[PDB]
């Protein structure tokens, strides 16, 4: 009735411009090079 | 041309004995996707896209993944690893497995119903594809993975350009969803080489030596075929391997500082007697034999005392014949019976080595010893269930009593053995096929009560020693005492009754010669006279 | 250099007899007759018994005797990982030497 | 070499010096193994834990070249009391299959 168990855990590939610097992107893009 | 080659070679390639099983692979797949579309249409009906390859260790199916990736003219095979697609980040596993098929689902968008097939190999596929009951485990990468390649090889969009071709190792290990219809059918097993595959195998190892004559003419390849029985493809190559490290290291001469002996090993040729060596005591196969027991339970020979040890072999012999020119008598059973100590196991081992039926064996209690009776049933039912898979067999079932454990006081023994052992006497093989069943006990009389002996169809007598005279033509035989004491021995046994048995005889004749000279005749009189008994 | 009396296992003989015979002995004949008899070499070898007749002192001399680069050892279980995927990216991570020299030189 | 198997009995009445006189007759050979197998070693157990015993101690003898075993008060291996009567079975089947076993080849 018992049965310990052990878990595996996976990090994430946190990416800086998947959004909040797409907008920071077009205000390079759109913005300071216009 | 469609796919294939004017070059079918497959003798080239490095595939051996494996031509029954690639021609009806042949006929059931690539089939319907080499004949004029028109036919197909007129029936309407749709290919075949998945196999899948199970066998034991050591059969040729990596080799036979490599071989089919060079005889093809498709496009080219992926092979890829099985355990090499889960990565780290979250969604990559997806990715990885997504990522094969684009090409075949793009070319089937730009040209339906046409081009050419794509082949993708799964080598170790039972590493990704367990059962997705619980695994236990935080995270479902396991069970995401299956299931996006169940989705892919079988979805709402429809791939007709595709075949996957999985190999695994122990199929136990495999989710049910592919095995079924639709998703992954046609599955072959691949097993060990007979009789021609053997030869076959040995000729394509053993080519090249012949080529550059390095092989002595005493070597014979049919010898060895013949000679080595269950073994499997890579045992053959290790034997090989194993008699040419024997010569390489028989040339060299390495003490104290590695030396090769040049200008003296210049010439070098493989003897007979260095397969056998290797064959001997390199290389063992993995199914395994029964040479030890059939080298322990005959262990001094069989000698010829008097003319009860003929009948008995003649009697066997007779039974055997039987068994294999009969239709009406697919079963047949013998008992042997006789007082301790006669030579009961060995003569029956004797009458099973005689015949050349190509299954064998003997269930001794030598195996089973501390087990309880649930698991003597399950090893006896094992045994001839094994036995129930050959055109013929020979099983013996020897010291009966010491299997249902009988001990007279009281008495008490174990019922599962014996109403098991009373059902397995009467049970017919499948259709055409036959067995023979011998028996060995030293009680006839407790059989008798629990109606077992009308089970059996015959039965032969074991007797021993009986008179002087065939003590004597024993003793002559064995060779131990001559001229002088064999004179006085003679005369003290006056043609009386010798109630003794022959391995008792050996006993008694190995514990009289530990003495002087002097004393020898003396010891073993008296040992004879005190142990003799009477009848 | 190397004497088998400087590596001081004395008590086992026809086991290392045995050893060099069925491994390096394909490695020590002139090149050319090898390569006619179609022969690929070993790879792998097994130790067992009981706890402490000098399993490892035969690991360790072995291999101090090439003349290679040094031996890589993995002590017991020192390829588990947490992160999903990283055991076998470690395992496979200590065949990669061998298949770059492979794949350049050759032979 | 005809009889690599040989067994002895030693009977008497009780409080005689029968498992004083196996002991010094087993140290007398100089055999290179040698084991004694008591019951003293063995309160509480039930009969599977005995036949295992008694199993190990006998795989150990089958790894040398001679060895002498002693097995000392069989009356109370299989328990027994005149009442009854009663014993255990799988002691005795196990006893009387493993008296008559040869050992492997030349030992
Ligand atoms: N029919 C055969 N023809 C030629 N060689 C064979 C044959 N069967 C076996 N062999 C030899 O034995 C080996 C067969 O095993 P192979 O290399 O194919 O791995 P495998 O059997 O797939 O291994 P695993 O069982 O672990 O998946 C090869 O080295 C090959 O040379
Ligand atoms: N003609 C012979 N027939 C049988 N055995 C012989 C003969 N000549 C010599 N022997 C020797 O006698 C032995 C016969 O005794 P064996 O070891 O087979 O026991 P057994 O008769 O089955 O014993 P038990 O019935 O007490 O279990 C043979 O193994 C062989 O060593
Ligand atoms: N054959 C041998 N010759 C010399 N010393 C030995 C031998 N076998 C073991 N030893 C000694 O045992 C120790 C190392 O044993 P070890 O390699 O740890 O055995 P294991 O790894 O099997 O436990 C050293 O002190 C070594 O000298
Ligand atoms: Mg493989
Ligand atoms: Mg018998
Ligand atoms: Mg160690
Ligand atoms: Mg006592």
């Amino acid at each position: 009735i018992i049965m310990d168990s052990s878990i595996s855990k996976q990090a994430l590939s946190e990416i800086e411009t998947r959004h909040s610097e797409i907008i920071k992107l077009e205000n390079s893009i759109r913005e300071l090079h216009d | 041309q469609s796919i294939i080659n004017p070059d079918w070679n497959f003798e080239k390639m490095g595939i051996g004995g494996l031509d029954k099983e690639f021609s009806d692979i042949f006929r059931r797949a690539f089939a319907s996707r080499v004949f004029p579309p028109e036919i197909v249409e007129q029936m309407g009906c749709k290919h075949v896209k998945g196999i899948l390859l199970y066998g034991p260790p050591g059969c040729g199916k990596t080799l036979l993944a490599r071989q089919i990736g060079k005889m093809l003219n498709a496009r080219e095979p992926k092979v890829v690893n099985g355990p090499e697609i889960l990565n780290k980040y979250v969604g990559e596993s997806e990715a990885n497995i997504r990522k094969l098929f684009a090409d075949a689902e793009e070319e089937q968008r730009r040209l339906g119903a046409n081009s050419g097939l794509h082949i993708i190999i799964f080598d170790e596929i039972d590493a990704i594809c367990k059962q997705r009951g619980s695994m236990a485990g935080s995270t479902g990468v396991h069970d995401t993975v299956v299931n996006q390649l169940l989705s892919k090889i079988d979805g709402v969009e429809q791939l007709n350009n595709i075949l996957v071709i999985g190999m695994t190792n122990r199929p136990d290990l495999i989710d049910e969803a592919l095995l079924r219809p639709g998703r992954l059918e046609v599955k072959m097993e691949i097993g060990l080489p007979d009789e021609k595959g053997r030869l076959q195998i040995l000729h394509i190892h053993t080519a090249r030596m012949r080529g550059h004559q390095l092989l002595s003419a005493d070597v014979d390849i049919k010898e060895l075929a013949v000679e080595t029985k269950n073994f499997s493809g890579a045992e053959l190559e290790g034997l090989v391997r194993a008699a040419q490290s024997t010569a390489m290291n028989r040339h060299i001469k390495a003490s104290t500082k590695v030396e090769v002996d040049m200008e003296k090993a210049e010439s070098l040729q493989v003897t007979r007697g260095d397969f056998l060596a290797s064959l001997e005591n390199d290389i063992k196969p993995a199914f395994g034999t029964n040479q030890e027991d059939y080298a322990s339970y005959i262990m001094n020979g069989i000698i010829k005392w008097g003319d009860p040890v003929t009948r008995v072999l003649d009697d066997g012999e007779l039974l055997v014949q039987q068994t294999k020119n009969s239709d009406r008598t697919p079963l047949v059973s013998v008992l042997l019976e006789g007082p301790p100590h006669s030579g009961k196991t060995a003569l029956a081992a004797k009458i099973a080595e005689e015949s050349n039926f190509p299954f064998i064996k003997i269930c001794s209690p030598d195996k089973m010893i501390g087990f309880s009776e649930t698991a003597k049933c399950q090893a006896m039912k094992k045994i001839f269930d094994d036995a129930y898979k050959s055109q013929l067999s020979c099983v013996v079932v020897d010291d009966i009593e010491r299997l249902l454990d009988y001990v007279p006081i009281g008495p008490r023994f174990s019922n599962l053995v014996l109403q098991a052992l009373l059902v397995l006497l009467k049970k017919a093989p499948p259709q055409g096929r036959k067995l023979l069943i011998i028996g060995t006990t030293s009680r006839k009389d407790v059989l008798q009560e629990m109606e077992m002996l009308n089970a059996f169809s015959t039965t032969i007598h074991v007797p021993n020693i009986a008179t002087g005279e065939q003590l004597l033509e024993a003793l002559e035989l064995l060779g131990n005492f001559k001229d002088k004491e064999r004179t006085t021995i003679a005369q003290q046994v006056k043609g009386k009754k010798v109630w003794i048995g022959i391995k008792k005889l050996l006993m008694l004749i190995e514990m009289s010669l530990q003495m002087d000279p002097e004393y020898r005749v003396r010891k073993f009189l008296a040992l004879l006279r005190e142990e003799g008994a009477s009848p």
